[PDB]
């Protein structure tokens, strides 16, 4: 199987025989040695490259994606940011004049997020760099660099790349999919790979049979539908992202510290909820706000409400070559408040994930639906604290008198995020929190300003 | 050129990932590549061990066990040994037990962990508490030092405040993983790595292969990050590259990934520190007396200079009568812990500040005066010591707090925050000042030495060389800088050659700040050679005095003519003048007895201050710095840009230290954080909003090169002054003390607001 | 070759470069006799 | 070092001058960032110089 | 030890081509190798 | 097509692709860098290795054998002389304490020349080391290290191999070879390969069909017959002249010269005759002694006088398909006597070959044969004088008198080796060579002792 | 044990060397001078035929 694409504005086609093999260690093994490896895990930036095909520019880990995705894309890598006689793109001026960079290593990481930024002239730098860390500098340095740059016109040479393109299966519709897992139940679906790579790189795993869903093109599409939303299980959780900050601005925020801004342009809906972790956090959020879930066996087509779809810890409502095909939120649900609680706000893993919408009768509750993350072997509501609030008044009080409930609703563990006593007290403060904000108070410490 | 704000020396080489770093070194084909199989028990005795398994794993060409080690055992930097492979037994979960070489490193992590192997277990030491109950320590019991007579002082004393308090480690984190590769080089070795400590790779290494340290030689041209982390865990890669090399006939090179990296090296030892202070009617300090714990791992390492260090600062920045301090250092079946920015520093001085603090609410006193009454005397009979009996002769503190309070609007912001927190329920502000004292230089004495080699080539270009090795603090430039300045050039004439030590011998780590203070006297010493000789010989040139020759600005002047640098040196070259010179440099006035606790282990004392602004959740923890104000102390700075530079990241990496970062093992002693994922690093956004930095500027009182002051670790104390920010801010939601451990991590600071709020 | 600094100094015009940024190093020749006291140049340069 | 002994040499009159026995003396490649400004090995001038 | 007849630095490792000179040495494996084209007149101008 | 030969005491099979690469190139590509290139034509020694076979074991130049040579021998490099725990080799250390090398680069070729010499105790040195140039020490020193290694035990570890085995054409009988070349008769034949590698090396050619008969063992065998010796064209030099020193010395004396140790080694009498050059050394001393010449094509047999195989310069006597099979000497020839005339006496080309015979009836002279080579473009008697010499008396005189028909049967070349008046002055001088020494007079420098 | 007291004692280990031939000076244009510090001599006798 041959692939190809553009790497630093040159044309290239290679014969994969690995589809498993990572960008990074591609890269790695060619020469390009200025793509470093720090974590090798998705969590540290350092490996942090740029693609471009016709949804335009992002920047995303090569360690991990597997070549087979960048087929018929655009790559950039640090050794590309530069123009081709050797001027400095702004943000690389930038960093040398601000002191941008002490041991070096994260730098090449840093320059290419900011100069994918800066292609599209984004400024939202605290979610965009979440993902690059830095042990040396602080930070700030890095901040009044990507300040300088941005009042700079963009590097031309950089935008020509859109020019672009105009075994190991690799479907092109949701048909041929469905045709061929069909017959092969036992494969491996792989999407943005950002639960599947680990696999491969620490558990040292190896996959026979395998499926990138990344080029169904049908597959990641919203569609407005006379009763919601319907999202495509391909979409993902940066284009996710997006689109909520509309009609679902509760659902955008909580998105916005869902891993970071490279694993959300990579990962998706579908595969957050395939995966099936009871610290996923799109789940909750969708369940609190009453989404369901399509799954789809060649022409069969089920659908039940997403928290049916879990089962037990690791075990999942899902037959012998069925698979996700995309989930349909309401057109609106203002009631929905989600809170992610973690040891660091960016780019961490949730102890304790709570979507809370409560629908009001003047004073009066009239439903409630409460779920959590983290509480237990798979995202659930609690149904005996939201028996118990229905026909109640929505004041602080008799929320704090159905507390307790919840320790009835779930019976949570003690690990190295927190402890049992902690998720438990977390659970129930998440509720108080929700009157509280309702009822027009300050109560969340990052709108604090200084 | 001194005291430009000049850039790093490979800013454009960083920023275009043209820099390389160990791993991208191109290596011929035939390259080895390893990894250790490790120890999935936290002691036991090794029983049996099929390696059957290993062999036959693809790609894998050589197999290694303590048995194969054709001599030395031994990866410590002290004198009690620390195998590098098992021998036998094992210590900790995570001590490697073999050494695979394999074609590519993939191969070898997988063969890593096919081997079968059986122990015998034995009971565990994973605790303060059972390391003291089981009497499981280093140095046969713990060390005593005593001021005056604390019993007597405390007895009497007006104020008393008495507490305990843990304080967890830290993990490095350097972006870049240990590495190192090995190349036979007919009859010795030639190494590059990746560490802040060459020399010791070298004699190491000699000592692993049967060698005489001339066969040996040891490169290291740049770290991505080492913060103390590479003083000495270089050793183990090092050591089983070259015997691999030895025993294959092959370059081999090995690098740890990250989960690797994290469960086998060491990190900053947590503490636990048993506190009794006292206090005068007016403020003014009667006494202390600390008992410190320190978690050292499974073997000695660095633990020794680490715990002096800690007791050394115990006094924070406050004179104080009398002292006692009872240091334990506890041996327990863990990762062997090891240097950190700061080198005890913190732990030791973080020990007064708590105490200082919690004397301070005992009295319903504002901490910050209480702080600023009980501070060293300025400078300019009898001047005051330390509890080891160092003249305290440069402290600026209080001049210096006094001009932070007033910069960053302190007291009106205080009042501003009281209120606000009155309006509020459900979120707490925080606010607290914190001051620094550190002393710079080793404290075992004959390490404070440092030489260097520099050489003229005819077209007059310099080549600059060095002991110390660049980690990110900019040494580098700091160097090019004093030599351009020295020889009277332009700094774009002299170029840095990586470390290595077959060009400046016997050095000494690159640590305890002491870089840049020793490396630039070697190197002005180097370059007043051969400005001498190039006087010398304009001198007799054109008839005058060698002091009248003049260098400046690329320019050589003398009897009223003048010429470029460059003829001079032609002329120099054709007369027959050595252009080449070595320089060197020993520190003086030190002198100290750590039995007794008594001397001048330090020449003299970085200070600073930081005021940090923050906030809390009273329901569940979360919480951020809103800002932070910094004034520092860095002598006339040799690079302000590079000084700023250092402060802003250690700023972040000591409030890192107290607040996110929370190292945890389970029953069995494994690691549980052993990856970014669950340990966690400040990111991004955490960074202070409103983040002001300045420099105090003030030249040294004593002759350290141009008047400088050491940068690098000093500034990482002033993130204490985050946690006693979190600290103020429980302290806001009850009448009870918060008891606030560190590190504050969310469940942490609940904890503490719930403590102060009387609801248990 | 038998005359490095002359490599160096060959080396470092026919790439532009002070000479601080080429280094020569040379451990033995098989042999020389004055033959390589300055026919070296043209291998090193290029190479370079 | 050509094959005239000149390294031999120079390890002899070291651990003459340091008063040592050779065996302790280690000879390194001939490098330009070690000494510099050297002359072309010639004109006998090798050992003498 | 200056006049003993002692053997030079490298017997060992000359008499058991253990010894390396320049094209023995280890290089990458992307390494290239050059080669001149030659004049074939011992006196010209060169047209084309 | 894959082949197998012991390496250093290990047993190596290799798949070879390319039968023309020299022996030289694998090793040296194999990491086996102490066999040294010093000139890759075969005259410096210094790439010598060790093989060792049925026949026993010699040394010969690595740079002039190809792979296929090799099949099923034992090959000894400079790396494993030394015995596996690391003893030296009493030829290396004696080397170590008589100074045996300077620079060290042509030390490996001497040190396993030496210790081929030492394995089957030959002791003429100045013969065996010949082909093993050093330009630092003058000799002597080797000399001295060779004498004093003689007293020592063989080495043990070099002998064990001695139990081993117990794209390209490579026949074993002359049938198959015979059968074979007669469908490709534009195949290009190998046997020592001597003459032939230098075209791959220096002329950079490229040689497809191919054919080996190194591995004819009937095509290299020497039988007594009822009239005279029948020599196989596969016979190696060193061979012939071993087989010479009984009933041919002179032809022996002559083959002393003839390159050297190392070339002897492999090279064959039908090679240096099917080569064809007119300064070849075996021709012109076969016709002096009227020896025959045997070709064949399939199953056909001709068979000339030597001399008649010699057309022009450059063309032989020879049909496609055709191939040298052997030549046959005669019982005997006491008037055989062979002049080498070289800048150098060792390992030098001719610049003029005398080959006399006289046969005598009591003082007149009844039969002459008279050979030359590098007079002209071919070997060839020298007619004219030989007619003029019939019936004469066999003084110096008459000898002087006829000289000049010389410069009638030649007319001799100039180029570096010499100067055509220097040539044909030699001719001549040949020839009252021969009368002074059959009169028995002093006349050989080689013979004078210090 | 001398230069392990010397390392803790603080003093460096390391030394540059250089020598510059003496009592040297001539013209070449003219012919005259001293361009050599001293001369080298030997003779032989060879006999060959
Ligand atoms: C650094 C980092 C941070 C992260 N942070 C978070 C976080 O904050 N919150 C969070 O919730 N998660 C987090 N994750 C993981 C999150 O689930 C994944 O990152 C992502 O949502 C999974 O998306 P994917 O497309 O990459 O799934 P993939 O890795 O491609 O596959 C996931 C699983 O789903 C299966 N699969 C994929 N698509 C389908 C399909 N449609 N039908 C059936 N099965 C399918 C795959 O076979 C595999 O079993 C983080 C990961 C990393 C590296
Ligand atoms: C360093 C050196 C020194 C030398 N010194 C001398 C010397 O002093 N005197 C001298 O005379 N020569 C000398 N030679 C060359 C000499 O001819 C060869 O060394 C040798 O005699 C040819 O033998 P061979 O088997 O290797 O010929 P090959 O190289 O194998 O080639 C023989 C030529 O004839 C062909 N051929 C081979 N066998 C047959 C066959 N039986 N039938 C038909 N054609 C065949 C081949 O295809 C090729 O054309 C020297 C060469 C070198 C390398
Ligand atoms: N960028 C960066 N800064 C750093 C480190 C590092 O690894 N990277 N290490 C710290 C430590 S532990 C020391 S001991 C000093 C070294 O400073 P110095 O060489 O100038 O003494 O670097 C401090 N600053
Ligand atoms: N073995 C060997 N000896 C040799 C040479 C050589 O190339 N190989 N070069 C010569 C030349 S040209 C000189 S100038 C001297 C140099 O020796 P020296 O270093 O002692 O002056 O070695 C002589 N001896
Ligand atoms: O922390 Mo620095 O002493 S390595
Ligand atoms: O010939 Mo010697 O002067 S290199
Ligand atoms: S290597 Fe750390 S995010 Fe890819
Ligand atoms: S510069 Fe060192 S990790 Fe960021
Ligand atoms: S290289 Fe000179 S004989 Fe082979
Ligand atoms: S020692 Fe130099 S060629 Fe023999
Ligand atoms: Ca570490």
């Amino acid at each position: 199987m041959e692939i190809a694409f553009l790497l630093n504005g040159e044309t290239r086609r290679v014969r994969i025989e690995d589809p498993t093999q990572s960008l990074l260690e591609l890269l790695r093994a060619e020469g390009l040695t200025g793509t470093k490896e720090g974590c090798n895990e998705g969590d540290c930036g350092a490996c942090t490259v740029m693609i471009r095909d016709a949804a335009g520019s992002r920047a995303v880990n090569a360690c991990l994606m597997m070549l087979p995705q960048i087929a018929g894309k655009a790559l950039r890598t640090i050794e590309g940011i530069a123009a081709p006689d050797g001027r400095l793109h702004p943000v690389q001026q930038a960093m040398i004049d601000h002191h941008g960079s002490q041991c070096g290593f994260c730098t090449p990481g840093f320059i290419v997020s900011m100069a994918a930024a800066h292609d599209r002239d984004r400024k939202d730098y605290d979610d965009l760099l979440a993902g690059n860390l830095c042990r040396c500098t602080g930070y700030a340095p890095i901040l009044r660099a990507a300040e300088a740059a941005a009042g700079e016109p963009p590097a031309d040479w950089l935008q020509a790349d859109a020019a672009f393109t105009l075994p190991a299966f690799l479907p092109e519709t949701s048909d041929a999919l469905a045709d061929w897992y069909l017959a092969h139940p036992e494969a491996t679906l792989i999407a943005g790979g950002t639960d599947v790579s680990l696999w491969v790189t620490k558990a040292l795993r190896d996959l026979p049979e395998v499926a990138f869903l990344s080029h169904c093109k049908d597959l990641a599409q919203i569609r407005e539908t006379p009763d919601g939303y319907g999202i495509g299980a391909g979409v993902t959780i940066a284009a996710l992202r997006a689109f909520a900050e509309g009609p679902h601005p509760a659902l955008a925020g909580l998105l916005r510290r869902f891993a970071s801004e490279q694993v959300r342009q990579v990962a998706t809906i579908g595969g957050n909820i395939a995966n099936g972790s009871p610290i996923g956090d799109g789940p909750p959020a969708l369940i609190a706000m009453g989404a369901s879930l399509t799954l789809r066996r060649g022409q069969e087509r089920r659908r039940m409400p997403l928290e049916d779809f879990f089962l037990e810890y690791r075990k999942q409502d899902r037959r012998p070559g069925e698979f996700v095909e995309s989930v349909t939120l309401p057109k609106s649900a203002p009631g929905l408040r989600c809170y992610k609680l973690s040891k660091r706000f960016d780019q961490d893993i949730s102890a304790v994930c709570g979507c809370l919408n409560l629908t009001l009768k003047g004073s009066k509750i009239e439903t409630a639906r409460i779920a959590f993350g983290g509480m237990a072997g798979v995202p659930k509501r609690a149904a005996a604290f939201e028996a118990a609030l229905i026909g109640q008044d929505f004041r602080e009080d008799t929320i704090a008198a159905a507390l307790p409930l919840l320790a009835q609703d779930f019976t949570p563990l003690s690990d190295m995020r927190a402890s049992a006593a902690y998720r438990m007290n977390a659970a129930q403060a998440m509720a108080l929190r929700y009157v509280r904000e309702l009822s027009g108070e300050a109560v969340a410490v990052l709108e604090v300003m200084p | 050129s001194v005291g430009k704000p000049l850039p790093h020396d490979s800013a454009r080489a960083h920023v275009t990932g043209q820099a390389r770093y160990l791993d991208d070194l191109p290596c011929p084909a035939n390259t080895l590549h390893l990894a250790f199989g490790l120890s999935t028990e936290a002691s036991a005795a090794i029983t049996g061990l099929d390696l059957e398994p290993v062999r036959e794993s693809p790609g894998v060409i050589a197999v290694f066990t303590a048995a194969d080690l054709p001599h030395d055992n031994d990866a410590s930097p002290a004198p009690s040994p620390e195998p590098v492979l098992a021998t036998g037994e094992v210590h900790f979960v995570g001590q490697p037990i073999f050494l695979v070489a394999a074609t590519s490193h993939r191969a070898a992590r997988i063969a890593a962990r096919k081997a079968r192997i059986t122990y015998a277990p034995r009971p565990a030491i994973l605790t303060l508490d059972q390391a003291l109950a089981a009497d499981s320590r280093f140095e046969g019991g713990p060390v005593i030092w005593a001021r005056g007579d604390v019993e007597t002082a405390l007895a009497g004393a007006a104020h008393l405040a008495e507490g305990c308090f843990e304080i967890g480690g830290q993990e490095h984190f350097y972006l870049e993983g240990q590495a190192a590769l090995a190349l036979p080089a007919e009859g010795g070795v030639v190494i590059h790595c990746s560490s802040q400590h060459p020399s010791e790779i070298q004699h190491k290494v000699a000592h692993a292969l049967g060698l005489a340290f001339h066969d040996v030689r040891v490169e290291m041209r740049r770290m991505g990050g080492g913060f103390g982390g590479k003083e000495s865990q270089g050793n183990h890669l090092a050591i089983a590259c070259a015997v691999a090399a030895r025993a294959t006939g092959r370059p081999c090179k090995m690098r740890y990934d990250r989960d690797d990296d994290m469960v086998i090296t060491g990190k900053r030892h947590d503490f636990r520190i048993r506190y009794r202070i006292g206090a005068d009617a007016s403020g003014k300090l009667l006494g202390a007396d600390f008992v410190h714990l320190a978690r050292c791992g499974w073997s000695a390492d660095l633990s020794l200079p680490v715990c002096d260090r800690a007791m050394l600062h115990a006094d924070g920045s406050y004179f104080v009568p009398a002292l006692r301090i009872e240091s334990h250092r506890l041996r327990t079946n863990t990762q062997s812990n090891t240097a950190f920015r700061g080198f005890g520093g913190p732990q030791g001085a973080l020990g007064m500040e708590r105490a200082i603090e919690h004397l301070a609410r005992g009295m319903g006193r504002d901490p910050a005066e209480l702080r600023a009454l009980n501070f060293y005397d300025p400078p300019e009979k009898k001047t005051q010591t330390t509890h080891y009996g160092q003249e305290v002769a440069d402290c600026v503190l209080g001049e210096l707090v006094t001009r932070l309070q007033k910069s960053a609007n302190f007291t009106t912001r205080r009042a501003e925050i009281a209120a606000w927190n009155s309006t509020n329920r459900t979120l707490a502000r925080g606010i607290a000042l914190s001051p620094v004292k550190f002393g710079i230089s080793f404290t075992l004495t004959h390490l404070n030495q440092a030489g260097a080699l520099v050489q003229i080539y005819t077209d007059g270009s310099v080549a600059l060389n060095h002991g110390g090795t660049e980690m990110g603090q900019g040494l580098h430039a700091k160097m090019v800088q004093v030599a351009a300045a020295v020889l009277g050039i332009d700094p774009v004439q002299v170029r840095i050659t990586a470390t290595d030590t077959s060009k400046v011998p016997n050095t000494s780590a690159t640590a305890a700040s002491s870089g840049a203070d020793m490396n630039g006297m070697a190197v002005k010493d180097a370059c007043e050679t051969l400005r001498g000789r190039l006087a010398g010989f304009v001198a007799a040139r054109e008839g005058c005095a060698a002091r009248d020759v003049i260098f400046d600005a690329g320019q050589v002047q003398a009897s009223g003519k003048s010429w470029r640098f460059a003829e001079i040196v032609a002329a120099a070259y054709m007369a027959r003048i050595s252009l080449s010179a070595t320089g060197f440099y020993a520190t003086p006035k030190l002198s100290w007895d750590r039995l007794r606790g008594q001397g001048r282990p330090f020449l003299y004392f970085a200070y600073g201050a930081a005021i940090t602004e923050v906030v809390i959740d009273r329901l569940t923890g979360e919480n951020r710095i809103l800002r932070t104000d910094i004034l520092h102390d860095a002598g006339a700075s040799l690079n302000p840009a590079l000084d700023i530079g250092q402060i802003e990241g250690a700023y972040v990496q000591g409030a890192g230290w107290l607040t996110t970062e929370e190292l945890v093992w389970d029953h069995c002693g494994r690691l549980m954080t052993h990856a970014p994922s669950t340990y966690k690093i400040p990111a991004f956004s955490d960074r202070p909003r409103i983040f002001n930095v300045a420099l105090w500027d003030q030249p040294n009182r004593e002759e350290t090169i141009f008047r400088s002051k050491a940068v690098g670790e000093p500034p990482f104390l002033l993130g204490i002054s985050a946690f006693l920010a979190l600290h103020d801010a429980c302290a806001a939601c009850g009448p009870h003390w918060p008891d606030l451990q560190a590190p504050a991590t969310p469940e942490a600071v609940l904890a503490a607001v719930r403590r102060a709020e009387g609801r248990a």
